[PDB]
């Protein structure tokens, strides 16, 4: 999975992958096929349906989920987990020049970081971070602007999707100019 | 064990410019 966003002083994108697996099986047998997804080695949906016979594991991959959205000028970016019980979520919030990191802690949707001024943030495994931040650098120069930003992310969607079959080459993008207070949406989140 | 994401475990990259 992959939600990547850039924060601007006049705006800012969010792009996110639309894939999301769900995995059947023995426990031993599920964590040897993660570990081999999460870690850029099964490259096609050819080669991670093979490695999913081979550990005896059964995988449904859905392509159509939306990992961002846009509420009230803020754009919000999703990923998360299920695992022995212990659903796990993390959400990006992203305005002009404003940005926040909420983790779901139990029942409830926690503040973890925040920040002002020029960003770009990644969330996925180690290895679409690495990839999607190697792009960025690649690509970002001090003074690009907003639509360059567009640009950059569609080629980070487009690389890392090339590199693994733990994301779908569709993706997502949301922009915004809005600069409204991200902290306004986190706290209604904070409740449910 | 729903989603691929380790994006929930692994921490968010976070890049300052």
């Amino acid at each position: 999975a992959l939600v990547i966003a850039f924060i601007g002083k006049n705006g800012a994108v969010m792009a996110g992958d639309m894939r999301e697996i769900t995995f059947e099986g023995e426990k031993p047998d599920r964590e040897k096929l993660e570990k081999e997804l999460y870690s850029g080695s099964i490259v096609t949906d050819e080669e991670m349906q093979k490695k999913a016979e081979e550990f005896g594991v059964k995988i449904t991959v859905a392509d159509c989920k939306e990992k961002v959205s846009e509420r009230n000028g803020v754009l919000v970016g999703e990923v998360s987990s299920a695992e022995g019980g212990v659903v796990k979520k993390r959400r990006l919030y992203a305005s002009a020049g404003n940005f926040a990191i909420a983790e779901l802690i139990n029942t409830e949707m926690t503040l973890t970081s925040q920040g002002k001024g020029s960003n770009f943030i990644a969330f996925g495994n180690e290895f679409t971070k690495q990839v999607a931040n190697k792009c960025f650098k690649d690509n970002w120069t001090k003074k690009s602007n907003l639509q360059d930003a567009v640009k950059i992310l569609i080629l980070c969607m487009e690389t890392v999707a090339r590199k693994t079959a733990s994301v779908s080459k569709q993706f997502m993008i949301v922009q915004t100019a809005s600069n409204a207070d991200v902290l306004k949406v986190v706290e209604k989140d904070r409740n449910s | 064990a729903s989603k691929d994401p380790g994006a929930v475990d692994a921490k968010p990259l976070v890049v300052e410019i």
